[PDB]
């Protein structure tokens, strides 16, 4: 509804925080009370004890099979690696923004995308999705609909692929549904809960699949280090810069899921 | 006038069934086609052993 | 004597959208009048259509059979069901003001 | 407005002979039938469809007289053949002069061991022979084909003869015979209009097959496979004659979410390319007649059932899709027996089957009968192609039949299917797991509908499409009803009327009034009925003002079909008829000529009054005659007697009083809902005369 | 087969004479329609065709429906081409 204000007027502790670091990183920490160290010095900028959860993934490839961030900030410390740079964009891509996804049934039904804000996104263990698209008398072109070994292979054996075909065709998969899922999903908007901080290389995440686009938002932040320690650190000591970049959810509602709230 | 285009494709539509109709018995009882040959005789080597 | 031709994809229906809206420019008032005002019907709607198109596959049946099922049509056949219960003294609901 | 509707029923009856053409070209032979001996039932023909050279059938009295039936290949000179005849083996003298059709030929012992003699020949290409026994006379074909015609024979104890049979057969009855000999002399209809499909044997005995919706999505696996017959020729063996697809059938089972699914199907070909390879004409040259391949122009119907809820509850079926996925068909090799020589090989062909809708069917079996679901495929040829090894025939594309199945037990076609099928509940429980008194009660709906609505109704323009687009139906019935009820219409009474006054004015192109018209063709009482019962056709023709009886005759037929629970789509058009020939028996219709008006009743009512003062003057028939010729004339929904009433009772004013007699809706509209007794009243009593 | 057409030419022209305009304009009034039309026929001989249907094959094809499409086809020209401005005689 309509929210009138006023451009003369004069207008003159509650919320969790999630921190997702690499294995390795604690690894090279080596202190089983890193973690309560944390917890106190967020503690002296202004976060009650338990108000900050640390949790940690194994690889890129790994948290990227269907992300769970349950905080109400969250903050993804992720590492560069420069053979990854689509893997860090597709990652980037799908927790940094919003995706209101519906099950695909690949061996029935074919599927088209309907607009330049549809995609596929596959996750699993291993994802090696091959395509083949059709015509208006449900033929293939350069494929053999029912030979899937002409088909076109779009991803081989990831973790997570946001795939992006010709709109407007239909399309057979063959994507291996025994160790992948594959959905249709259509991209709402900016996921404000959730920044990426790239602890490496060079900025290279690309959240749109549009050739034309690579929009560096706020929330996509990149450090150079060479200690976790001074890492961890900084993210300690500017928090909140990290949180004045981030915001509350404006998701309305979805599948119901598992959260760390006060 | 011009929206009589309109009028005239909602009315008649019912003819769609008879063209679903027709396809379908078409469908079911299409003839067999006969590959005429041409004028050339298909003359090959005898059966030799 | 061949391999199936496989047809040619067609277009892109929001590209085409946008092309039959932009060629809104070449329109000129008064002719546009005349047009409205002659009486377009089955035959003279399709008839300076495709050319030539030799299959010409009852482009008036598809155009039927794809217009009784769109909006427009749903919108008639609920107004005419609208009348017929009404006149059939139907029993009006609560809040059916 | 609303009348509308029996005009274009009227209209637009001429496309009742496209509909009817295409259903004439529908019109179902039982069979195929396993080679068996039976009594063959009287006033039926026996089709006979041959396959391999021998004894086609064997059939006598016992008594006096011993026939069968002997098929020989064309191409062969005087040559003794032997033949197991009646159970005895003998040797006769024939030869085939023809080169390219087949020799169908009668025989005959008059006495069980006396000499057989030949007679009927018969040179057919589509390989057909009859018989009857019927009329005290043995029926059998004779004419070289298409000129086929029936020779009789006299053998005794006509009813109680059977036969020994050894092919497929068909039953065609008496009255069929021109089916029956189109069929012999130009070939069988497409198998997919045979009732057994496949052979099945003779056990014919079987039966063929509030509402709410209920749905029954499944996903299925439909295996089928293909079958060949492959019919060598005579002589040496270096020539052949057919290789084609036939019905075939196959049972299988597998697992459909949790149920053990056991199903059977049925995979018949349509439409396919009749190839050749003439060789030449010497004895020991490859030859080939008629090998057909199946390419785009072909079709591929599977009929599939299975023993699961969804297939018994398919008798009625309110929506029906399925989206199969796409199947390759590849052909295997066939090594022809050549006696000497290399083996020449049909090695290749590839096509593939997308689908292409589907529809309801009856598959059968040795003992039941099934409700199956007929899958219509649409064909792709692909790039392995089928070749003719030791010939010229190279490069070709499609699938031979040669061995369609290419060693394979199966194809599979795994998908998903959609049906919404109707079931017969009374109760908001109780959901089945399986599947004079209309005209009284419409008659009885009348007195629940209401007046202004009804009026409303009348006004809005009932089109093909308005008319029929709120009544759901099932699949089958939903399709043709428009066509149903035009079929009935161009044949009602009111349909004859329009075609006799079209007629009459014709004639009289090339005299009750001034001027002798087709329209006006106690004296001034039977005059003016005749006149009026001929009007009737003017509110048909579009020559009139304001309402119409037949507009408000076509609101309530509307209304009550809408209404009514007891209406079924056979009902409809014999409704519809009714309706709009006798809805409204008494019809009055005013002519308004500058201050005067001439009212005339079917019933021979007629009156002649002043606009402003309804004052009645001495009826002019003449007159009357001359103005209702050309000028338009007004259906008097308010009738002079009740505009007499009204205007004594209550204060007309000038612009009601016009309004009134050029029977304007709104005026109309305006008292009922002023709710005027008098107009309420006379609107009651032309409703309540729609009846049936 | 244009021989029984010329043939009835000759014998159209000759009925000219017996008409009667009065009911000629009577009849002009009655709107014939596909059904009228063709239903009154003098004896629909065995196995009458669709007869509209037959009518309008030709019909559809005659210099009139050609007339017909010239002038739908230029109406829509002339609502098309702002460009041309003043470019029609
Ligand atoms: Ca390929
Ligand atoms: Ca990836
Ligand atoms: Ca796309």
């Amino acid at each position: 509804l309509p929210i009138t204000g006023s451009m003369d007027i004069a207008y003159a502790l509650t919320s969790t925080l999630c921190l997702y670091y690499p294995t390795e990183a604690a690894t090279e920490i080596n202190d089983n009370s890193w973690k309560d160290t944390l917890s106190q010095l967020f503690l002296t900028k202004g976060w009650p004890t338990g108000s900050v959860y640390f949790k940690e993934y194994t690889n890129i490839a790994s948290f990227s099979v269907d992300p769970q961030l349950y905080c109400d900030y969250n903050v993804v410390l992720m590492k560069y690696d420069a053979t990854l740079q689509l893997d860090m964009s597709e990652l980037a891509d799908l927790i940094l923004n919003e995706w209101l996804c519906n099950p695909m049934d690949i061996t029935l039904y074919y599927y088209q995308q309907t607009d330049e804000a549809n995609k596929w996104i596959s996750m699993g263990s291993s994802c090696t999705i091959k395509v083949c698209p059709l015509n208006t008398q449900t033929l293939g072109i350069g494929c053999l609909t029912t030979d899937a070994t002409t088909f076109e292979e779009v991803a081989t054996a990831e973790k997570l692929v946001i795939t992006d075909v010709v709109d407007g065709v239909n399309h057979k998969l063959d994507v291996t549904t025994a160790t992948c899922t594959i959905r249709n999903c259509k991209k709402l908007g900016p996921r404000e809960n959730v920044a990426v901080i790239q602890v490496g290389g060079s900025d290279i995440l690309d959240i749109t699949a549009d050739p034309t686009t690579a929009p560096q938002t706020e929330r996509m932040m990149r450090i150079n280090w060479k200690k976790w320690w001074q890492v961890f650190y900084t993210v300690v000591d500017y928090v909140d810069q990290i949180i004045q970049v981030m915001s509350k959810r404006s998701r309305s509602l979805n599948s119901a899921a598992f959260y760390y709230r006060v | 006038m011009a929206s009589l285009i309109y009028r005239q494709l909602l009315t008649n539509s019912y003819t769609v069934d008879l063209s679903d109709e027709i396809q379908e018995i078409g469908s079911t009882k299409s003839q067999n086609v006969t590959i005429n040959p041409g004028p050339f005789a298909q003359t090959g080597y005898a059966p030799v052993n | 004597n061949s391999v199936t031709v496989r047809q040619d994809l067609e277009r892109q229906l929001g590209e085409l959208r946008e092309e039959f809206n932009a060629l809104s420019q070449e329109i000129a008032m008064s002719q546009l009048i005349d047009l409205a005002l002659l009486p377009l019907d089955m035959f003279s709607m399709f008839s300076g259509i495709k050319s030539t198109i030799d299959a010409a596959k009852s482009m008036a049946t598809n155009v039927m059979k794809k217009f009784k099922k769109s909006g427009l049509a749903n919108s008639v056949s609920t107004l005419t069901d609208s009348l017929s219960d009404a006149a059939s003294s139907i029993s009006r609901g609560s809040s059916i003001r | 407005m609303a009348s509308l509707i029996y005009r274009q029923l009227l209209t637009n009856s001429y496309t009742v002979d496209l509909s009817d053409e295409i259903q004439e070209i529908g019109s179902l032979l039982d069979g195929p039938y396993q080679p068996t001996t039976f009594n063959p039932p009287v006033d039926y023909w026996m089709l006979l469809a041959p396959t391999t050279p021998g004894v086609i059938v064997e059939g006598t009295n016992n008594t006096d007289r011993w026939l069968a039936t002997i098929l020989i290949e064309p191409n062969v000179q005087s040559e003794n053949r032997t033949y197991t005849i009646f159970g005895i083996q003998e040797q006769l003298t024939v030869s085939n002069t023809s080169q390219d059709q087949w020799k169908f030929i009668d025989v005959v012992k008059t006495t069980a061991n006396g000499s057989i003699g030949q007679y009927g020949p018969l040179l057919s290409s589509p390989k057909l022979y009859a018989v009857m026994k019927h009329n005290e006379k043995l029926y059998t074909y004779e004419g070289q084909t298409p000129n086929a015609t029936t020779a009789h024979y006299s053998t005794t104890n006509y009813d109680s003869v059977n036969m020994t049979a050894f092919c497929d057969f068909y039953i065609i009855p008496r009255s069929e015979e021109s089916k029956c000999t189109e069929y012999i002399n130009n070939g069988l209809p497409p198998i997919q209009n045979t009732r057994n499909v496949v052979p099945l044997s003779l056990t014919a005995r079987d039966v063929i097959h509030l509402w709410k919706e209920m749905q029954y999505n499944r996903d299925i696996t439909i295996r089928f496979k293909f079958a060949n017959t492959i019919i060598k020729s005579g002589g040496l063996g270096y020539k052949w004659s057919e290789i084609s697809f036939k019905p075939a059938n196959y049972q299988y089972t597998y697992t459909r979410d949790g149920e053990e699914v056991t199903a059977h199907t049925t995979c018949s070909v349509n439409g396919m390319n009749d190839f050749s390879f003439n060789g030449g004409y010497l004895p020991t040259d490859f030859v080939v007649s008629k090998f057909e391949v199946i390419k785009e122009n072909s079709y591929v119907y599977i009929d599939y059932w299975d023993d699961s809820q969804a297939f018994r509850n398919v008798v009625y079926v309110r929506s029906l899709a399925a989206n199969l996925n796409s199947v390759m068909c590849t052909g295997g090799s066939y090594n022809f027996s050549l006696p000497v020589g290399q083996w020449p090989v049909l090695t290749g062909g590839a096509v593939s089957l997308h689908s292409a809708g589907v529809t309801l069917s009856t598959q059968f079996t040795d003992f039941v009968s099934l409700n199956s679901l007929r899958f219509r495929f649409r064909l792709a040829v692909e790039e392995p192609h089928f070749k003719l090894t030791r010939t010229r025939l190279d490069r070709l594309y499609g699938l031979p039949a040669a061995d369609p199945n290419n060693g394979k037990e199966y194809y599979e076609i795994a998908g998903r299917f959609s049906l919404i099928s109707l079931v017969p509940s009374n109760d908001d429980y109780q959901t089945p797991i399986a599947n004079g008194e209309l005209r009284e009660e419409f008659n009885a709906l009348s007195q629940e509908i209401a007046m202004s609505q009804l009026i409303d109704l009348a006004l809005l323009p009932l089109d093909m499409f308005s008319m029929f687009s709120g009544i759901k139906s099932t699949i089958d019935a939903a399709k043709s009803m428009a066509t149903n009820v035009m079929k009935k219409f161009k044949k009602s009474g009111l349909a004859n009327s329009v075609s006799t006054l079209t007629d009459s004015l014709s004639d009289a192109a090339s005299s009750i009034g001034s001027s002798a018209s087709a329209w006006t063709d106690s004296s001034v009482s039977t005059q003016t009925s005749t006149i009026s019962r001929r009007l009737r056709l003017k509110e048909m023709a579009t020559q009139t003002e304001g309402m119409n009886f037949d507009d408000i005759s076509a609101a309530v037929l509307k209304t009550k079909i809408d209404k009514s629970t007891q209406i079924s789509p056979n009902t409809i058009p014999d409704i519809v008829t009714e309706a709009s020939e006798k809805f409204i028996p008494n019809r009055a219709y005013r002519v308004i000529n500058n201050d005067d008006v001439f009212e005339a009743g079917i019933d021979g009512k007629f009156f002649a009054y002043k606009v402003d003062t309804f004052e009645e003057i001495p009826f002019d028939v003449q007159k009357f005659a001359d103005l209702v010729t050309d000028s338009p004339v007004i259906s008097a929904i308010i009738d002079f007697k009740t505009l007499k009433n009204l205007n004594d009772n209550y204060g007309i004013s000038r612009q009601q009083a016009f309004n009134l007699l050029r029977s304007d809706p709104r005026v109309l509209r305006e008292f009922i809902n002023q709710d005027n007794p008098i107009i309420r009243n006379r609107i009651e009593q032309l409703i309540m005369q729609c009846r049936l």
